[PDB]
């Protein structure tokens, strides 16, 4: 209501009198375009409004009008499968309302569809008494998600009047009589995009998410609730990573976040996501997905806003009860816009230029995922899995954003350009790579599984690094030198990466290798090492193995293609293997 | 017709201008000086009745009380019309060529706008420099971003030359056009392009930008972007693929520092601007291809490394942005190779979207593949018999005729390709990774 | 006190406020923003007509003409009892347990003071931490400042908790207390903390200030001056052996530039203050004995390494600061072996006060002292000295490897060092045995 006076435009600062009524923090539109800006300081009556668009044409006398809110995110029926940038504006809805290829300055449009037609199904019987977090009603949005019609936070009451009906997201479709008063409930929910949403308890990340990636779910797991970084090189993956959790990860939905990347880098993402339907659902991947998307030459404001715009909609969908998945890609380049913004705001530099709070900035956004009992009485339970891509410049991991990252995170797949180049393209060094979450998961998969899974993980690891120790004495004075068992650790070493380690994105099988089958594959090629120890304690030489076992060892490495119907044959070779040897040993 | 009289302070390039109105950020100014004297300016800042300008040319000879400030009311702006093809014009738009006063459909913002996500296509079909070791392994897409660098004096200048008179497109009905922007060159080397553009012909494909060594700064940071708002016109709104060429574009890094220091903005990469990378950023992704329409830009950015040991924030700079390159070197210069292009270091990320069939043609691909394996092992051969004399003789062979091939005569990538089997007979024939068996 | 429309001015997360009287520096504030939320702050200037406050929840949502501020009349203070052991608080003093509430004896002045130098007693004790290594080749003294170093994720955080479990002190007369501040440490590693202490029942001899990486950073500054004075008045005025053990000091540092940087001073190395040194001076001297007074404050600070690169500014200040140094690094820790603790960078400069006849057993220095040697030309070798380098490697997985749910007792982690000994000739010494 209160309408303020551009009495500075300088750069990216405007200041504006008579705001007296804003607050700090708020966002305004600023001058005759409106072009959206935020309050960084008030004196008196004038405001310092740090804008995010560009400012050229824009002088003294112009209006200025608070929206009367921060930096928030619109929540209800529309949210899913739509495209957003850093700031919550729908890309499409822009193709269509401007007509045009091109983010004009200053032109607003809201998140959500206010005029769509959404069916409300009320659950809540009229007279029970409600507080924050309550489900009242649910609208299946897509075939695969329910989108449940939460109370807001701040309002507590008795539903005075509620019923099922076709309705706007603009629309009142419950009312609560609160003590205060009674006040109508709509369908859409806003929340400040820098303020983590309030839960009833934090939990321990202690159930193991299903990736389905091997190198993953077995060295190096996230939990459902846990952090995982994903630094390397251009080229290694972490872009495929990304999409590959995105896809068959065990979790409900997904907010896949674009931050400020190259063009071209967006233009795969925007294509390639409609059509990854994986068919456990048999319903594209869209459809389970808000995607915030911002290129290299998109505002900054947006840029550094987008991780946590996403990880707002990844909140407020966990609020429901539901697992969350964010991606982000790549978090360096959102801390190149913080540093940016923070230059630009002439800050006191950290490290690298970066600004000293960068390492706080990077925990509290990753502090607020997790594992989470929600707000409501039925204290319904969700939780955030946060996997964040960084490039660091150079593949240099000392570098302030993936340390200040790995302070705080509890699972790193580093990857290793070397491997890629080798073709090993699910690198993740599997030496220098760690899940601190390793140890729990192991127990829980000792009990689901009901095997001893952890302590074939175990072994797995060291004959890994037992391999790296024994490649320097070959590199130096060849493989004639080892031991005949040496010869043979090697060898199962082989046998681990390249049957099981290595895993194709983009074969129909080997994208996703289930629980069961992970156990199955990985013990075959365990009771291969066992059984051929026996033979050298008898006295038989690895040559004489390796040429009689030949066959049985092109079943292991065709394990992976064995698809989930038929793991039976997958049980079968670790049998076959056993009796092989026995006629080789003598 | 707005101007006041009311110049009140002036320290260095910057003026101080009282009781205005009306008057926006960035806004273009002219100082019309005392003696009559006109010097353009630009809006630093405004203040309630009061605006901060700086004065391209600088605030000699000034007198504040009898000279006025007129304010023209629009930012830095490209006139744009279909006749630009043809035409030569300095680093603010304006003609150098005394030729017809031309009549703009629209003035459009030297910044340009930014595009929407979604609406951002796939760099894909080919663009044909002329240029084997360029058209055949670093292979040029339309709307890619592939640079050439290179030591000062190597040829890169010859180079842009000969790529904006050699370029052009195939299979397209509608024409190619190129966008040449120097950066601060020399009026010899300017007058040199000048000579060669117009006996060549190649001007009439043409729309030319030139900035010279001495021109104001503020016109170097002009230059790239009036072109690429010139090539954005013609791209997305005329229908043609544009292909950019910007020589020295470490100049205009320079020039940008020297703009950023003359605003006293304390800046901090070795007193360079510090958003030398974002400048440079927001300038390079200006290329691409937009869904729907059959335009495409293509940048070529000309710059120069002093040393790789020597730390620099320039070279960096290309750290961020680059899509590829193309690496030329002095050692290699010496030797008399037209283009001195080291193929090993050189790399296009975009080449098989070019490559193909209905693109270049099928041997393409195996082609590049056998010719930079064999040719990194013969090098390594020039640095026994297993060490083929064949191998090293191709080596020097290729680059003394195959990637030597006159910076005025161009290679179709069909001659090109067909040269290639040439030599790449002059090889063991059985000593080849080619699984399609080639029977050329 | 009385409560003040008078907020006239903000800028980031620092305030003026007009119109005081009577404020004095370091005081505390209370903003009642116009939505009746309630933000605690500090003012670092005060001038007559004008104040400059800085507000630790930040200054975001804050309406200035129609919010509040109220001057405490008092710097950050705690208030102690002996009702805090047992309890868990935030890095303000506030709980975070869903315990019965605590009513102070009194506020003490989280900044302290400085112990007179003449009333300064000098470390000369034994503390049982039940972890071999420690207790034996790189002995802990009451009063020493001894800290510890860490790979990211490679138990550096186990053995604070194994640590504050077992520390005891044999003599009993007084009782041995144990002061753990977590300093931006995440949700998980306070969870744990928090879990282990509660399970294993340390909790009952224990307080713990717990703040975490996600909360504002002037808190994290306020952090283990709350601890120390919390230490200092359970030693000097209640009589306890304190052990104060601090998580993440790397993370103190982080946080002081941080609010360094938000107060725009002028910087020092690498963007850390200049008066990093004597600020780290302040917590690190707030240890040791008092003349005439039983009770005291030992502490040993937890730094995570800045991994094998070049000199760094904590590192350096706090060894300017600090004496001794104990190292734990993933080539143990990968090897399976815990608590990891590599013995031949360790060192306690105090240690020959805290362990003799008396204190510990006879047999002690000469079995730090033959025992590292041994293990240093075993592991030389290693990595007929028949069975040389198999001492290093039996020092390695039984010696050092005790587990971290084991407390040793310090009679058999000297025999277990006799007991390995043995391996070597009897030709080494001129001792009785
Ligand atoms: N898990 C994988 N399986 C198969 N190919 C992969 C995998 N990960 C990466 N790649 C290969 O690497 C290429 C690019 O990897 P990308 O994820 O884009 O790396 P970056 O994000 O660092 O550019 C892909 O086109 C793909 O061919
Ligand atoms: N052979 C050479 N060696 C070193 N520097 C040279 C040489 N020739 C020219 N230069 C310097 O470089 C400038 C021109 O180099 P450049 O702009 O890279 O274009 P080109 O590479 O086509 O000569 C000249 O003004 C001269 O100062
Ligand atoms: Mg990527
Ligand atoms: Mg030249």
């Amino acid at each position: 209501m209160q309408i303020g006076k551009i009495i500075k435009v300088s750069g990216p600062l405007v200041m504006a009198e008579n705001m007296s009524e804003a607050s700090i923090q708020d966002m305004c539109l600023v001058g005759d375009l409106g072009v959206i800006g935020e309050i960084i300081e008030m004196r008196q009556d004038v405001a310092s409004i740090q804008v995010y668009e560009e400012t050229s044409g824009i002088g003294p006398g112009e209006p200025v009008r608070s929206t009367g809110e921060a930096l928030s995110v619109e929540l209800g029926p529309g949210i899913i499968s739509q495209m957003f940038d850093g700031i919550q504006r729908p890309l499409d809805t822009f193709m269509e309302v401007t007509q045009s290829n091109f983010l004009g300055r200053g032109v607003q449009l809201p998140a959500l569809d206010h005029e769509k037609q959404w069916w409300f199904e009320a659950t809540i019987e009229e007279g029970t008494e409600v507080s924050a977090g309550d489900i009242i009603g649910y609208v299946d949005e897509t075939k695969i998600i329910q989108h449940k019609i939460m109370v807001p936070n701040g309002i507590k009451g008795t539903v005075q009047k509620i019923e099922s009906g076709s309705f706007t997201i603009d629309d009142p479709i419950c009312v609560i009589e609160t003590e205060q008063g009674l006040k109508e409930l709509t369908m859409m929910q806003k929340w400040p995009v820098r303020r983590g949403r309030p839960i009833k308890q934090k939990l321990n990340p202690d159930v193991p998410m299903i990736t389905g990636q091997r190198v993953i779910d077995t060295f190096f797991p996230v939990t459902k609730g846990g952090a995982a970084a994903v630094p390397g090189p251009f080229g290694a993956g972490k872009t495929v990573v990304q999409h590959q959790i995105a896809k068959w990860s065990d979790v409900d939905l997904v907010v896949y976040v674009g931050c400020g990347e190259r063009g071209n880098e967006m233009t795969d993402v925007v294509n390639e996501f409609p059509e990854l339907i994986d068919p456990n659902t048999g319903e594209s991947l869209m459809e389970r997905t808000v995607l915030i998307a911002n290129t290299s030459n998109m505002p900054v404001a947006a840029r550094e806003a987008s991780i946590y715009t996403g990880i707002t909609i990844a909140e407020y969908f966990r609020d429901m009860g539901y697992d969350v998945a964010i991606m982000a890609d790549s978090t360096s380049r959102w801390a190149e816009a913080l540093r940016e913004m923070s230059g630009r705001l002439e800050e006191m530099p950290g490290d690298e230029g970066y600004p000293a709070y960068l390492g706080s900035r990077l925990a509290e956004y990753y502090e607020r995922s997790g594992r989470v009992i929600a707000l409501g009485s039925d204290q319904r339970e969700g939780s955030i899995t946060a996997i964040s891509a960084v490039s660091p410049s150079g593949g240099d991991i000392s570098e302030p954003v993936t340390q200040n990252t790995l302070r705080v995170v509890k699972v790193f797949w580093g990857l290793d350009s070397s491997l890629a180049q080798k073709r090993h393209f699910p690198s993740i060094n599997w030496i220098q790579s760690y899940s601190l979450y390793s140890t729990e998961v192991g127990r829980y998969m000792d009990q689901i599984l009901q095997q001893d899974w952890s302590d074939m993980v175990t072994e797995g690891m060291r004959i890994l690094q037992e391999e790296e120790q024994l490649n320097e004495i070959v590199r130096l004075v060849g493989i004639d030198s080892l031991s005949d068992n040496d010869r043979l650790t090697l060898e199962v070493a082989k046998s681990i990466r390249e049957d099981y380690l290595q895993q194709n994105a983009f074969d129909d099988v080997d994208t996703f290798t289930s629980r069961e089958k992970q156990f199955n594959m990985l013990k075959v090629i365990l009771t291969f090492g066992k059984e051929a120890r026996k033979a050298l304690s008898l006295g038989a030489y690895f040559n004489e193995i390796m040429e009689g076992t030949v066959a049985v060892r092109e079943r292991i490495s065709r394990s992976k293609y064995i698809p989930e119907e038929e793991l039976a044959k997958i049980s079968s070779i670790n049998e076959e293997i056993k009796e092989t040897i026995q006629l080789i040993v003598s | 017709i707005k101007e006041y009289r009311t110049i009140k302070e002036v320290v260095g390039p910057l003026m101080a201008v009282e009781k205005v109105s009306g008057v926006k950020y960035e806004e273009l100014i002219e100082v019309r000086m005392q003696n009559g004297e006109i010097r353009r300016g630009q809006v630093l800042e405004v203040q309630e009745d009061k605006a901060m300008v700086q004065i391209f040319e600088g605030t000699s000879g000034i007198n504040l009380k009898n000279s006025s400030v007129r304010f023209l009311g629009h930012p830095l702006q490209l006139g744009v019309s279909e006749d630009m093809i043809g035409r030569v014009f300095d680093g603010l738009g304006r003609p150098k060529d005394n030729g017809p006063e031309i009549l703009p459909e629209k003035y459009l913002d030297i910044n340009g706008e930014v595009i929407n996500p979604i609406a951002r296509d796939y760099p894909d079909e080919f663009i044909q420099t002329g240029i084997s070791a360029i058209d055949h392994l670093n292979t040029l897409v339309r709307g890619q971003k592939l640079p050439v660098f290179g030591p000062p004096g190597a040829g890169k200048s010859a180079l842009a030359a000969q790529i904006a008179r050699q370029a052009t497109v195939l299979d397209s009905s509608d024409d190619f056009a190129v966008v040449f922007a120097a950066i601060g060159i020399t009026f010899e080397e300017a007058e040199f392009f000048m000579e060669d553009f117009r006996q060549t012909g190649a001007i009439d494909r043409s729309v030319m930008f030139m900035n010279l060594a001495n021109d104001p700064a503020i016109e170097r940071i002009a230059t790239p972007r009036m072109a690429l708002t010139a090539a954005e016109y013609l791209a997305y709104e005329k229908g043609m693929h544009v292909l950019v060429i910007m020589e020295d574009m470490t100049n205009y890094a320079e020039a940008l520092r020297e703009i950023s220091a003359a605003r006293r903005e304390v800046p901090g990469r070795r007193g360079y601007p510090g958003y030398l990378y974002t400048n440079l950023a927001t300038l390079f992704e200006r290329a691409g291809r937009i869904r729907g329409l059959k335009g495409s830009v293509t940048q070529i950015p000309i710059l120069t490394m002093p040393e790789d040991d020597k730390t620099h924030p320039i070279p960096d700079l290309t750290g961020y942005i680059t899509e590829g390159q193309i690496i030329l070197t002095r050692e290699l210069y010496k030797s008399g190779i037209s283009p001195p292009i080291d193929v090993l270091p050189s790399l296009s990320r975009l080449k098989d979207k070019g490559t193909g069939a209905g693109k270049t043609r099928e041997d393409h691909a195996a082609t590049m593949n056998q010719l930079f394996a064999a040719y990194a092992q013969g090098k390594q051969a020039k640095e026994l018999s297993d060490i083929d004399k064949i191998y090293a003789k191709f080596a020097e062979r290729f680059e003394n005729e195959y990637v030597n091939q006159g910076f005025y005569t161009n290679r179709t990538i069909t001659e090109t390709l067909d040269l290639g089997w040439e030599l790449l007979a002059m090889l063991p024939r059985t000593e080849l990774k080619r699984i399609k068996d080639d029977l050329l």
